[PDB]
RNA sequence: CGCGUCCCCCGCGAGCGCACGGGGUCGGCGGCGAUGUCGGCUACCCACCCGACCCGUCUUGAAACACGGACCAAGGAGUCUAACACGUGCGCGAGUCGGGGGCUACGAAAGCCGCCGUGGCGCAAUGAAGGUGAAGGCCGGCGCCGCCGGCCGAGGUGGGAUCCCGAGGCCUUCCAGUCCGCCGAGGGCGCACCACCGGCCCGUCUCGCCCGCCGCGCCGGGGAGGUGGAGCACGAGCGCACGUG
RNA sequence: GAGUGGCGCGGACGCUACGCCGCGACGAGUAGGAGGGCCGCUGCGGUGAGCCUUGAAGCCUAGGGCGCGGGCCCGGGUGGAG
């Protein structure tokens, strides 16, 4: 008889991917490796992020990875991306980079290739740097998602700005009885 | 496109560039080591005190 | 690669046999016969196989050629050996360390023809 | 797949996971949104607050096509016209200004979210935001207005 | 062949894996043509099998 | 790899003809069983 | 009875639904027949345009 | 050409051999001095003693600044502030020992638990069969047994207690590092106290076992122990 | 069919196992209840901090310049204690070379 | 417990072998064995000791003097559709999707269309509505000017996984002295995210001047400071599949 | 750690990396939740150069066993076409 609560003993995140793509899981087996073996806390990093779900390794944008490549004393850097590298159309001049993604977009590959810039996939990086020296490790937002908006304080309790989940948005889908001091009360 | 462009991870996990950049392999396996007494192993108590 | 059509052949290849908690290979040049990275004898470049002869004595040590790896009919070299024991299993050895051919296969290629050799020997 | 679903693991318990105290009776709370001002209140209040009342004016026979004003924001004005234009135009030594008809690539309203690149144009839209306007003067260009 | 020997398909006496045959092939109405084609490609065993 | 070898094309006799195909970039595409 | 924040939602299946649902085995024997009597109308049109 | 890697690695190996002797000789000469300090703290309390009754006064010896706390009553049917602190004295299982340090701060806390508990002012011989028999470091959250001293240099060595006779001195003598010594030793599993308990409910003054056993735990110690 | 009106029982075990959270006590608290007066003034003193900038920025090297000529114009046994310089990896490599050369 | 050297008090010796030493071995043996004997744990029957009330169910509480069940076989109860939410997998990605239509035995499939993306959902919000609809500063031409131009130009604080620099240092009868690597005082750029502070858009309110002009008006536009918004503040969505509610 | 200076042709095992190995602590459970089943039933696509009138399915079984269990595999009898 020992008073434990079992209740929090298994600690609940990712062994491995829930994935059953095989070039990932040959990723993970070359991170498996790099992480417990290299003493860089960068691959533990890289490991643990091919892991994790399509919206916890959201897409970042290939304006963020100009913006904070653009940041000092990052100039001649691989900008690491364990998600997918999209293109921003709203950016019109992009430097050379040096860019490790699983996946970068068709339009961003020819925007990137076209400014003199190199893309690697993380075998590439390894070989390039296998402690993960001379990188920029990025993520996309993860708040990013509609999906957030939802959350948090109900609506309908006062200082709530968190959308509902309203079948169509109009002046008749719930703006009156909650919402206005003429319909009632106001939160 | 490829995920990664070199599936082989024989070849690439033996190459000079990530071999220079490993620690040791710890190969020697620690099995459990039984406790002995103060006052009835001699030596298992020299080796203590 | 061997290690990418290693993750396509692993569960669902037709020369898998799962049953009593075991699991093989039936594959062609698998010397250990079992379900294995290292004894699947179709995924390498470099492959020892070791059967039983075209007649009754003997062992037929298969070579895989480092050249045509699309080319099945070429792809492997059979060499027969019917010696005595001890000299089967020298030339086996020579084969795999002194050409340093798959040489982590040396010893089950050994163990093999050594298993191949008995079963070919009249019954007291 | 029937056999991936929970039934299956719920063979040989009893409730089928519905409460031995509490049974899976019909419908008890009433069916659909039965008692949004009643039973539900807290949750029609907590969840869908401005469900109950009216507010604003009825329009009758309202056809959508009438209101129908796609926006296109500054930030995104050059991406309407092939690339091969913004080359040519910042290259070319006239001050000449290529001519961006927003009505062509499906949108009426233009807007003025982002920053405009430095060179001359002449947005040809139906509708124009005030600040949309300031930016492609400020750049140095014109706004024409079509119907 | 890796691959397609592991789906069963007998093609060790097969010159090539990505097995690429004549445009007369086209043209062949008889099936002993047919028959006679795949004992000298020696895809044949695949048919037996 | 990125390389595309040299694919011979066989006649009706089952031997090799002089006539060869670059291997097509399709048989160099990712391979999901997935 | 509403669980806790979710949609608000009004299914229209009020009414005897089930005896009026049209279902849609027919597309591909449609999409042939249609396609048979294009073909058929414009044979019998031997020069004229097949549109129309 | 190898033979001045042969020598060399056999140098290495050399430096790490005579490196253990001057280990083991300090290991050996800080016991011997410890032997001479345990003397001289128990015979100062006896010429203390002595001089005050030959003048006719008294020698209250210093009120005893080290603890050994065992837990006697179970898991079932316990108060929320008695799980708290025998949970902060790391006494979760019955016949659970720990070391605890006699302060104002922790003698609240041994009355709070009075009925669930058994203590007293442990012996120098009750702290050395409790650390070589029952003695277990936690070792990366693990239990793992004092069979080396290295495991205890590992540990402990950065507060100079690089062998079990420097953890034994440090809990008895409570040292300036006896909290870090202290929550390295695992609460000792001891078993049930052979011959039996007088009574687990009631305080030991009204015949029971619970409460404080001023010299008296180290009766039970060897017991249980 | 009269039943149980009121208890508070099993409440104090129930609120305790996922602990009784202290509020994420969190720096810089917002500026909600705070007096508009006083909220439109600090607004504006935030407003003009660029007036003075070239006095701050400034008078931060005049403070260097202070500490530029600050630091420019600045410059338990016997045995037991010889064992213990000995026994340790990097004071005792002589003291330990000198053990080996001893015995020649 | 050599001594070559250092001053107060006066860097590798070779063997062997024993073992309270990182979990048991014997380089010890002895009986028996073909028509009565050996082994077979489980299973068939029987005996004895201990334990042992009848299940399902509602219930605070069931062996209940609560209910259902004589016995056996077979049948027999969370489904399918629609919608929605969130999680997860896959594809593409500021897009995405032909699902409707069309074109070309298994095939009622699959493949294809792109001047078939009509269209959906996303890319913009906010107001009941008319509607409106998402950074600026600085330096000059006339200590402050409406507007002339000039250039850099999408915040700030704090905490932040990672990375970046590297004072110092990790050994061969020495000592210089590189190259390669590695650790590290201290110093930085700081991802996501969180909190805070600014800003911007829309509604509304307050104060308050100043521009504009084919029609000078019950016109139009702008400012400052509060405040309501399911907003902005270098996109994440869409389609598909699965799970759960 | 590295560069310029003062005879005998030999060596167990492994690594279905979704695998294998090591060390520590721990194990009640209704309602309920989740996971893993080389648990079982029936059909479909693949696959096993599978099995089968020299005896399939089904059934009976004081037989030999395996698995914590769901169950399963063997022997013997019956049966006749999967």
């Amino acid at each position: 008889g020992v008073d434990i609560l079992h209740n929090k003993d298994r600690k609940v995140w990712r062994k491995e991917p829930k994935s059953q793509d095989m070039y990932l899981r040959l990723l993970v087996k070359l991170y498996r490796f790099l992480a417990r073996h290299t003493n860089s806390t960068f691959n533990q990093v890289v490991l643990k992020r091919l892991f994790m779900s399509r919206t916890k390794r959201p897409p970042l944008s290939l304006s963020r990875v100009i913006r904070k490549m653009k940041l000092p004393d990052r100039e001649n850097k691989t900008a690491v991306v364990v998600g997918t590298i999209t293109d921003d159309v709203r950016v019109q001049e992009v430097p050379k980079l040096k860019v490790c993604a699983l996946r970068v977009t068709s339009r961003a590959h020819s925007r990137i290739l076209k400014a003199e810039g190199k893309i690697l996939t993380f075998h590439q990086l390894a070989l390039d740097s296998p402690k993960g020296r001379g990188t920029v490790l990025l993520s996309g937002p993860r708040k990013g998602r509609e999906v957030y908006q939802h959350f948090g304080k109900a609506p309908g309790t006062p200082h709530s700005h968190t959308k509902p989940y309203v079948r169509s948005k109009g002046r008749k889908f719930e703006r009156a009885r909650g919402r206005r001091a003429s319909w009632g009360y106001k939160n | 496109m490829h995920k990664m462009l070199n599936t082989d991870l024989s070849r690439i996990l033996k190459s000079p560039e990530i071999q220079r950049a490993l620690r040791a392999p710890r190969k020697k396996i620690h099995r459990r080591v039984l406790k002995k007494n103060p006052l009835k192993n001699l030596r298992i108590m020299l080796k203590l005190n | 690669s061997a290690h990418l059509q290693w993750m396509v052949v692993r569960n669902c290849s037709s020369f898998l046999i799962k049953r009593n908690k075991q699991t093989y290979s039936t594959e062609p040049n698998n010397l250990k016969a079992r379900n294995s990275f290292r004894y699947n004898g179709l995924i390498h470049r470099k492959t020892v196989g070791v059967e039983p002869a075209a007649d009754g004595k003997g062992v037929v040590v298969v070579m895989k050629r480092r050249s045509g790896q699309r080319k099945p009919a070429t792809s492997y070299v059979r060499t027969t050996i019917n010696k005595n024991a001890r000299a089967t299993l020298s030339s086996i050895r020579h084969m795999i360390r002194k050409n340093k051919y798959h040489p982590d296969l040396r010893m089950a290629a050994i163990r093999r023809a050594s298993a191949i050799l008995r079963s070919q020997k009249p019954v007291m | 797949p029937s056999r991936l679903r929970k039934t299956r693991k719920l063979r040989g318990h009893v409730s089928h996971g519905h409460g031995r105290i509490g049974k899976h009776r019909k419908h008890p709370g009433g069916r659909g949104n039965a008692g949004g001002m009643h039973h539900h209140r807290i949750n029609f209040d907590k969840y869908h607050p401005g469900y109950f009342g009216k507010v604003g004016m009825r329009h009758y026979h309202l056809k959508r096509n009438q209101s129908f004003c796609p926006t296109v924001n500054l930030d995104k004005l050059w991406t309407l016209v092939s690339e091969q234009t913004r080359v040519n135009a910042a290259k070319n030594k006239t001050g000449a200004a290529p001519i961006i008809d927003v009505v062509r690539s499906g949108y009426y309203k233009v807007l003025g979210k982002g920053k405009l690149p430095k060179q001359p144009v002449i947005v040809k839209a139906k509708f124009f935001s005030r600040r949309a306007e300031e930016k492609i003067k400020g750049v140095g260009g014109a706004c024409v207005l079509v119907a | 062949p890796a691959l397609v020997m592991s789906k069963g398909h007998r093609i060790e006496e097969v010159p090539e894996l990505p097995l690429v045959v004549e445009d007369k092939v086209e043209g062949y109405k008889k099936t002993k043509e047919a028959v006679l084609l795949l004992k000298k490609l020696k895809a044949w065993n695949d048919i037996k099998k | 790899a990125c390389a595309r070898p040299l694919i011979s094309v066989y006649s009706e006799k089952g031997e090799s003809s002089g006539k060869n195909v670059t291997l097509p970039a399709v048989f160099k595409a990712p391979i999901r069983p997935d | 009875a509403p669980s806790r924040n979710g949609m608000i939602l009004k299914p229209h299946f009020h009414k005897d639904w089930q005896r009026r649902v049209a279902t849609w085995f027919n597309q591909p024997a449609r999409k042939i027949r249609r396609r048979k009597a294009r073909q058929a109308r414009a044979r019998r049109i031997a020069p004229r345009p097949a549109a129309g | 050409n190898f033979a001045e890697l042969k020598i060399k690695r056999l140098r290495k190996k050399f430096a790490q051999k005579m490196l253990r002797k001057a280990r083991r000789k300090l290991i050996y000469e800080k016991a011997k001095h410890y032997h001479k300090e345990y003397r001289q703290m128990y015979r100062t309390e006896i010429r203390m003693a002595r001089m005050a009754r030959k003048a006719g006064n008294f020698y209250v010896p210093a009120e005893p600044k080290l603890a050994f706390v065992i837990r006697i009553r179970g898991i079932n049917g316990v108060s929320p502030k008695v799980r708290k602190v025998l949970q902060l004295l790391r006494l979760r299982q019955i016949f659970n020992g720990t070391f605890v340090k006699l302060n104002k701060a922790s003698i609240n806390m041994l009355r709070i638990v009075e009925p669930y508990i058994a203590w007293g002012y442990p012996n120098l011989k009750s702290v050395n069969e409790l650390i070589y028999k029952r003695g277990y470091g936690k070792i990366n959250k693990k239990r793992i047994a004092l069979t080396d001293n290295t495991l205890i240099a590992r540990s402990l060595g950065k507060y100079n207690i690089i062998c079990m006779e420097d953890l034994i001195h440090e809990i008895y003598t409570v040292g300036k590092h006896f909290k870090e010594a202290n929550n390295f030793l695992w609460p000792f599993k001891l078993s049930s106290p052979r011959g039996g308990m007088k009574k687990k409910t009631t305080h030991f003054v009204e015949g029971g076992d619970a409460g404080n056993r001023e010299d008296q735990i180290n009766r039970l110690i060897r017991r249980m122990n | 069919a009269k039943s149980k009106n009121h208890t508070t029982h099993n409440q104090s075990r129930k609120w305790h196992r996922n602990g009784i959270k202290k509020p994420r006590s969190q720096r810089y608290e917002s500026l909600k209840g705070v007096d508009p007066k006083f909220l439109r003034n600090m607004r504006f003193a935030k407003k003009h901090n660029k007036k003075g900038l070239k006095k701050m920025q400034a008078n931060n090297a005049k403070a260097m310049a202070a500490r530029a000529e600050a630091i420019k114009a600045l410059v338990v046994s016997r045995k037991l204690h010889r064992l213990a310089y000995i026994a340790h990896p990097k004071l005792g490599r002589r003291a330990r070379a000198r053990i080996a050369r001893g015995l020649r």
